[PDB]
Parts: C-alpha cells; structure tokens; sequence
C-alpha cells in the first residue's frame, strides 16, 4: 500500500505504510485509497484516522495543515495552530513601545 | 586511652622549656617537641602472647594485650601544616578530619571522607562490616565529583542521576545524633539497606525516620538475628537472605 | 594576608574551576540534543520546497508577490540572538556583520528595519538605535514555532503591502561541532534557483479549492519553516560556543591557581623565617 | 658489601625524617637556625650521606629513597636539597591501581635523567619517547571521548586509543613476591625484551591481538602465546 | 542543644545555620558567573538567605545617637516565629531592604509597604 | 598641582590615571572570562587603555645601541595634546602597534599607514 507521512516543522509525527485513511479536506471529508490520483488540499482542524497494514486503527488530531497525495506516498504537512486570528500583531506593538520608552 | 588537646600539652612543655632557658626551635617550640609526642604515642601498641606471659611470670598465657590511643589535635584555622599538627600527623596511624563547614551544614558528625584515612583499614573491621563498607566508600567517592553537577543535574545521564541521588541519600544516612551509639548489628542493617538499593525510592527528607522505624521494627520482631550479629559479626548467604527478608517485611509497613 | 586570605582565594578559584568544568559537559550534551532537533527539522522544509518548486516551475507558471522580483526601496532583516550570556563573541560577530550590511544599504539611501529574536539583539540594537519593529524573547531550550508566527506575520504584512521589498534572515550556522559561521540569507522574494521536471505537472495535482490560495498558504508556511530552522540552528551554535568558552575558562582558572599557590608558598616560607629570626634575636 | 665487589641496594625509608632529625639535633645544640627554620648545615649533612652512594671501581651502591614533601611545596628547602641528588623519580598513583594494573607506576610523571640518547642509546630513547607521547595523546583524547563520545574520534585517533590501551595494559607484570595475590608465577623481563615489545606495539605489529593478551603477561613472546588461547 | 532549648529552638537554629552556609557557597558562583546560572531552587535559597541575613539586624536603643532611630526589644518566641516564617514561604514576596534594621517580623511588612 | 602645571596638564594626567585604574580593575575579570563578557563601554575602556600604555613608550637616544631605532625628543605640549586626543577617541581607528615606540602622535599616525 501507500506510505503515509505525518510531519510538522518541529517533528515527525508518524511514518508508515497505510491501507486507507479518513481525512477532513478543505471542502469536505475525504477518503484516500492506494493508487489515488495526485491531489492537493488544505485540511481543517480535526481528527485524521488511519488504518495501518493489517487494518490496525490509529487516530491523530491535527490543528490543521496541508494534505497532498503522490503515487504511493501520502504526506500531511500539519502545523501547530490555526493562526487565522493573528493576535500576535498586538504582541508586536509592545516591542515597539518598549523600544520607544 | 583518649588524650584531650595534646596541643595544650605541647604548649605547657614549651612554657616549661622557655622558663628553663632552653634553645627555641620553629614556632618557639623546643627542639625535642617531636620526641615528646612520639615517645608518648608509641606506647599504644598490641603485644604478643609471649610478652604478656613473660611479664606476668606465666600467670597469663593465652591472652594478648593492647592499648588504643585517640589523641586530639586542634587546628587553628584549618591549617594542618603547623608544627605540632604536622608532627602528630606523621606519628599516628590514621586521621579523622572534622570539618567546620560540614558541622555548620546538616551533617552533625562532620566527619570528612576523602581526607580522613585509616592505614590499618579492613583488618580492624568485622567481616560483615568489611563486606558492606566498600559500597559506601565507592558511593561517596562517586558522589563527591557529581556535587559540581548538582546545580544543574536536570540535564544528565540517568546513570549519573542515580549515582547522585544515591550519594546524597548515603550522606543523609550517615548523620547521627549525639550520645546514641549504634551496635554493630544496627549499623550493618542500615548499611545493608543503603547498599542493596532499598533506599532508591525513599525521599531524601525522610531517611532518618525510615532508619528509626527500621531499627524499632528489627528490635521488636527480630531480636535473635541482631543478637547473633552482635555476637559474631559473621556474614554468609544464610545471613544475607535473612536480612533480605527483614527488609522486604519492613518495607510493607511505614 | 597570605596566611589568612590567599588560602581562601585559592579555594574559591578551585570551586569556580570545577563549576565551569561541569558546565562544559552540560553544554556538550545540550549541543547533541539541539543537533538532533536540527536534523529532525530539515525534511519537512525540503518537502515543502519540492512542492513549491513543482507549483512554480510547472508547465503552467504562476506569479505571486512572494515569488516575483521587485525593485528595492526598503530592506528588512530579522535577527536571532541568545537570551543568556557566555557563548563567547557569537552575538557581537553576528551583530557587526549585520551592521556592516545595514550600513551598505544605508549608503544607497535604502531605509532598513529589524525584527528581533532574543534579548541580546534587543539590547544591542536599542543601544545602536536601529528601528526594531518586533521582538520575541524567552524561548530558552525547546523553542516553538508558535511564538515565531507573530514576527514573521508582521514582516510578511510589511513586505506584501509594499513597505518592504526584500527580507533576510540573520543567523549563525552549525557547520559542525568545532566551527560555526554567522550568515545572512534571503527569504523574500523567493531566491531559490529554478528546477525542471516532467512527472510533476504532467500527472498534475487536483487542486481544491484552487491552486492559488494553496500557493499562498504554502509559501507562508515555507518561510515560517525557514525561520524556525534558522532559530534551531542558532541555538545549537550557541551551545557549541558556550562549551568552548567554558573550556577556556576552566583552563584559565587552572593557570591562575598555580601562580596563587607559588605566591602563597613564598609568603609561607617568609613568615616562618621572619618569626624565627625574631625569636632568636629576642633571646639576647 | 660493596668492598666485596658486589652491587648493593640501599633502602632509606624516609630521607625527610633524616633531615628533621638533623634539625632537631642542631636545635638541641643551640646553633642558629636557617631559612624556614632548618639547620644551617642542611646542605652539607645531605651531601655527606648522598656522596657515599656512588659507583666505585670495586662495586656500586644503588639507593631507593622514599621522599615526603612537607606541604606539597616543591620549593621547601628539604625537597630542594633532596632533588639536587636524585637521578630518577618513580611516582606511584592509586588511580592506576584502581585499574588493577600493577606495579602502579605512573608512566607520565616518572622521570630519569639517564633517559638520554648518549646514555641509553637511540633505540631506547625513541621507544620511551614514543610511549610517552602516545600515552599523553590518549590522556588528551579521553577528555574528548568523555565530553562528546567515541563518534567524534577519527579512525587514526581510534588506532592511537587502542594502541595506548594495549601499551597501558602491557606495563603490568606479575611479581615473584606477589604470587600469593595473583596466583601466577612471577616473570623477569630484560631491557631488550621490553624495548622490543614496546617497539613492536608502536610500529603496528601485534596490533591484531586482543587487548587482554597484554595484561600481566610478561614479554611479548608470552603475549602471542596467551592470545593463542585467550 | 535540644535538652535545654527544646526541639523547636534547636531546629530553627540549625535551619538558619544550614541556609546561611548554603548561601555562602552560592555567593561564590553568583559573584563571577551571575545569578542566572543557578538552579531555581538555588535562586530561591539565595533570596531567602539574603532575607534572613538582614532580618538578624536589630536597632538598639543605646545606639540612637548613631542611627537616629528608636530601639527595639524582641522576645524569644517572636524571634523563633519570625525566623520560621522567613524560612518558609510566608515572606518570599518582601524585598531584601524590607527587613534591614526593622525589629520583629510583624513590622517588616510595614517597612516593605513604606519602601 | 593645577596651580603650577595648569589645568589642562592636570586634567590629562588624572584622566590617564583613571583610565589605567579602570583597566587594572577589569583585568581580573578579563583573565578568567575573557574580554567577550565585558560591556561595550568596558571594551572601549580596555581598547583606549592599551593604546595609552603603548603610547607611553619612547625611543631613547642612549638606547639606540639596543633598539637600533633613533631616539626621540618629545615636548610637553605634544605629549599633552596626544594623550588628550587619545582619551577623546580621535584615534580609535588606529591599531595598538601604531603607538608602540613612537615619539609623537603624528609619528603614530604615520606608522599606522604602514601598520
């Protein structure tokens, strides 16, 4: 079957051969099977669930990321957080005021 | 025999010599100050059976005799290079260094290992104590170096972490209250507990209470074994198995 | 007072020497852990680089502000720095190289501003008086990308709105255990050389929802990964520099101890001789 | 004993106590003391004893003297006077005895001023200097091994580490008087035999033997025999 | 010794002695390497020891000519309780100067508020 | 004394004395931790102190048989002007060796061109 990778910029989360997966695509829930055509999509926060070789069930929660598919390879480029709120612009203000004070 | 403050005897002899106008040596002590302490301390000795038999005109035959001397010397400011301290160091068979820093610290007995030494060593020691004490010796030797790593021991090899938390617990165990001497059975029991890893899960703050509880338990339920140990001081598998049973049975309590 | 205090000074220097000897080994172990983290970091970045290369250099070629070349009117940097002392001259070397390049760009009349990681850079560039737009401090060991999301977000906002035309990351590189180098490398626009392929973009990816938004998110995640990797490598270089500095400090203490002991021995002999001359003279 | 034509060994159990006894006697006589309080005749009293220990045409007397340093101060007048007569120094360390190596002689601090090409010949000089440099290099590399691990070590430094371990274990030797301890018969090694063995170890022959084949073995010709059954 | 002073006084005195002894060692590291190199527990020990060191001070009303401040008299029990409180966490938040030449622990908080 | 030598000479001498005292104070830290640990003003103090120490050297006419280089005669005006210039930082761009064994500051800048 295909070889599933789950990785982040900080760490490798999972690696192994996988028979099928369930993953929440950008526009809706998606299932991947061996020999799937090349596909690229972001993934919304939630559970991605996996069956390894011999159909052993594995569940992984993701804050988000990008899912893509290649011949024999599935790679999930997960990230730490949603990041959509952009509250850290406030964090950048104090760096300026403390430099001015 | 215990000589308290041999340095005071040396001061008195210096006074006597100077009042008699005898030539002074280093630090105003007379020339033969070493001879004074040397001929005194050399009397402490063990004599063979034949000397005793000859002296007593054959009335005592099978017994040897001995005189053990524990002289006391006071270093002024931790200086062992002074005159009288150097002479007494050169004469005696061993040294028990008491440290003021350790005394200020929690370890009341304040005996400093690594600098204290007994040249007689294991011959003076009973079989069980000789068997057990090597673990303490090596544990403290290892613990001394890791004390530098103690400040930031969070990032260490787990082996080093085990060595450090074992040296610390042994040092905490060695402290003892004044006027409370422990028989050879009790010292051997607590040393067995420390060496065989039974203190591995006990907290540093609680070592003393563990020791007291163990001593009370063995005094209550297993007095004959303590009697045999005090009578013979022997060690063998039949004794180690009994001690293992003692410690396993105690560890269920407290 | 050679008989009174020099003996205490010798002991203090001995204790300090032992402490530094312990610190060298602590730093050496932390360097190994940082090396493991650094080696773990790379494959995610290289895979995302492969995907962005496929999207950019495919048969159909897209254009994006983060990718296209733009003329220079403002230049930006973000700089990583240690939050703890020691570590030799790493920070100062990096700061003076950054100042050299900043002065070069100033001479062309190009306004510059800085984003700051670590308090040492904050302090140095506040003393210099360079414009610092963003700061983050207090990662220590195990730094997190989550903290990094901020400054990169604001620098991106500056870049895409026209406020910034080029972006550089300033960090030291862990060449190996024995050597480290301060370096500056470009982030925006994408400097990576072009590549060519056939399999990719022939058996092209199905795009959901559309290829462009995925390219924007992909580029943002890529630059974020680049700055995280730079931070980790700088931390490893800091650990190596601290190990070296502690070795030097231990050797210096060991060299000081023997000279103090020689002086103490001279004083010790002199005192005995003087006092015995006094005693003999007093016996008139 | 020398006048009979033999070669004699004279053991002095503490020369420092000889110096102190001379100081005490002079203080009792009431002579004026000297620097650090020693007797004014310290140098001549030392020379009188030491100068009689020499090699005469009829025979020679050789001396092994235990030395004590009063405060670990090598500048003290007693060590300063004693060292002026010593031809060689042998240092015993408990650290080597911890490894089970006997005799526990430190090869890096023990020195002899006979170790010169014009005295012992070029081959002996080169072998001793090579052994010393290899052991010093090993002592340097042990710090690297401890701080960073064996992976840092190049393949050339691994070779010197293995050779240094084999040398450091070859120095062991069973004594005829220590048979009650080791339970092994003592061995006598001539100078040429040990010279050839260490020269061989350094030059890279016998490299293939296990390190334990050198421990307490004796000469190299016994080391190859021990390896055959080890 | 416990037979005279009772166990409370002996334990308090031994604790103070041990804490000051530890601080005397830690100060050597601090002087050259700086305080950030210490463990957080060693930092806490340094802080509380530096507090105790100042708390031992006391104005005497036979020295008002020198200081210009009123003298203080303290009972044994209050001294024991104050040193116990400083050895524990009760007063970690007060500054070092809050204890200097104060008197009883019950008024060190007042100087801290005044500081 | 400012009355006899005048104010400028006095101020230059005391400035040199203070700079060198500060360097002596820093040298103990420099010996152990190295120069990198110093603050940026302390490093400038060290750099100026070393230049001052070098500038105090002077080739003697009687020493030509030792050094070989010709001797120099330096006026009081030139030495006070040069030291005041060094302390003001006018010559901070020159290397230390530029000041070694030079008669006057102009000779120091001339030596700097060839390093």
């Amino acid at each position: 079957t295909y070889h599933l990778d789950v990785v982040s910029a900080e760490q490798q989360m999972f690696s192994g051969l996988v028979e099928k997966i369930q993953v929440t695509g950008s526009e809706g829930e998606l299932g991947i099977y061996p020999g799937h055509a090349p596909l690229l999509t972001a993934i919304k926060p939630g559970m991605i669930r996996i069956v390894k070789q011999h159909g052993h069930e594995e569940f992984i929660y993701l804050s988000g990321g990008i899912l893509e598919v290649q011949p024999g390879n599935v790679t999930v480029l997960a990230d730490t957080a949603i990041r959509g709120q952009d509250l850290d612009e406030a964090r950048a203000m104090e760096a300026k005021r403390k430099a001015e004070e | 025999i215990i000589y308290d403050d041999l340095s005071k005897q040396a001061v008195a002899y210096r006074q006597i010599s100077l009042l008699l106008r005898r030539p002074p040596g280093r630090e105003a002590f007379p020339g033969d100050v070493f001879y004074l302490h040397s001929r005194l301390l050399e009397r402490a000795a063990r004599v063979n059976a034949e000397y005793v038999e000859a002296f007593t005109k054959g009335e005592v035959k099978g017994k040897t005799g001995s005189l053990t001397a524990l002289p006391i010397i006071e270093t002024q400011a931790g200086d062992v290079s002074a005159f009288v301290p150097t002479n007494v160091i050169s004469i005696t068979d061993g040294q028990i260094f008491l440290e003021t820093n350790l005394f200020n610290a929690g370890i009341r007995p304040a005996v400093n290992p690594g600098i204290s030494v007994s040249r007689v060593g294991g011959a003076a020691q009973t079989k069980i104590m000789k068997k057990l004490s090597g673990g303490i010796r090596t544990a403290l030797a290892q613990y001394r170096e890791l004390a530098a790593f103690s400040q930031f021991a969070s990032d260490l090899d787990d082996a080093t972490r085990k060595q450090l938390d074992h040296g610390q617990k042994v040092t905490e165990l060695l402290k003892q209250k004044q006027y409370a001497p422990m028989s050879v059975a009790q010292q051997s029991l607590v040393l067995f507990a420390a060496e065989r890893g039974y203190l591995a899960d006990v907290e540093l703050s609680k070592i003393g209470s563990f020791e007291a509880a163990l001593l009370a338990y063995v005094d209550r339920d297993h007095a004959p074994l303590m009697q045999e140990i005090n009578q013979t001081g022997g060690y063998n598998d039949e004794i180690e198995g009994k001690l293992k049973g003692i410690l396993d049975s105690f560890k269920a309590t407290q | 007072a050679g008989a009174k205090d020099i003996r205490s000074k010798i002991a203090s220097v001995q204790n300090t020497q032992k402490i530094t000897k312990a610190m060298e080994m602590v730093a050496a172990s932390k360097m190994r852990k940082s090396q493991d983290r650094m080696a773990a970091s790379r494959p995610y970045a290289e895979t995302m680089r492969k995907v962005i290369g496929h999207l950019a250099h495919g048969n159909l070629e897209y254009k994006h502000p983060y990718l296209e070349d733009r003329d220079v009117k403002r230049v930006g940097y973000l700089v990583v720095s240690t939050d703890r002392g020691l570590a030799g001259g790493l920070n100062i070397n990096l700061f003076k190289k950054l100042l050299a390049e900043m002065k070069t760009w100033t001479d062309k009349g190009v306004q510059a501003d800085l984003a700051m990681i670590g308090s040492k850079g904050v302090s140095f560039f506040n003393s210099v008086g360079g414009n610092v737009v963003a700061q983050v401090t207090g990662m220590g060991d195990n730094p997190s990308l989550s903290e990094l999301i901020g400054p990169v977000k604001v620098m991106l906002q500056a870049y895409d709105e026209g406020r910034l035309d080029k972006l550089y990351i300033v960090s030291n590189k862990f060449i190996n255990t024995m050597s480290q180098v301060p370096t500056i490398s470009q982030l925006l626009p994408l400097p990576a050389s072009d590549d060519d392929d056939l399999k990719h973009k022939s058996w092209d990816y199905l795009y959901e929802p559309d290829p462009k938004a995925l390219l924007d998110t992909l580029l943002r995640r890529y630059v974020e990964s680049q700055v995280y990797q730079g931070v980790v490598e700088n931390l490893a270089s800091e650990q190596a520099a601290r190990m070296v500095a502690m070795k030097a400090a231990t050797d210096n203490g060991g060299s000081l101890i023997k000279e103090l002991q020689l002086v103490y021995n001279k004083a010790r002999q002199a005192s005995i001789t003087q006092e015995l001359t006094e005693i003999v003279s007093g016996a008139a | 004993f020398r006048d009979e034509g033999r070669d004699v060994l004279l053991f002095v159990d503490n020369i420092y106590r000889y110096t102190l006894a001379g100081t005490e006697v002079s203080a009792l006589l009431g002579r004026m003391p000297s620097a650090v309080g020693y007797q004014p005749t310290l140098a001549e009293e030392m020379g009188v004893l030491q100068e009689r220990i020499t090699s005469t045409k009829t025979g020679s007397i050789t001396s092994v003297q235990a030395v004590y340093v009063p405060a670990d101060d090598l500048t003290d007048p007693s060590p300063a006077t004693t060292f002026a007569h010593l031809d060689a120094t042998v240092v015993l360390s408990r650290q080597i005895a911890s490894l089970g190596i006997y005799p526990a002689v430190d090869p890096l601090d023990s020195t002899s001023r006979q170790l010169d090409p014009l005295v012992v010949g070029q081959e002996h000089y080169d072998t001793a200097r090579g052994v010393q440099s290899i052991l010093q290099r090993y002592q340097e590399l042990k710090d690297i091994i401890a701080i960073l691990g064996m992976d840092e070590l190049s393949e050339e430094d691994k070779l010197v580490v293995a050779r240094a371990r084999k040398i450091q274990r070859f120095l062991s030797q069973p004594f005829f008087v220590a048979e009650v301890f080791t339970g092994s018969p003592g061995k006598y090694v001539s100078l040429k035999d040990t010279i050839r063995g260490f020269k061989g170890i350094m030059e890279g022959e016998y490299d293939h033997l296990p390190e334990q084949a050198f421990y307490m073995v004796g000469s190299i010709e016994e080391a190859v025999e021990k390896a055959k059954k080890l």
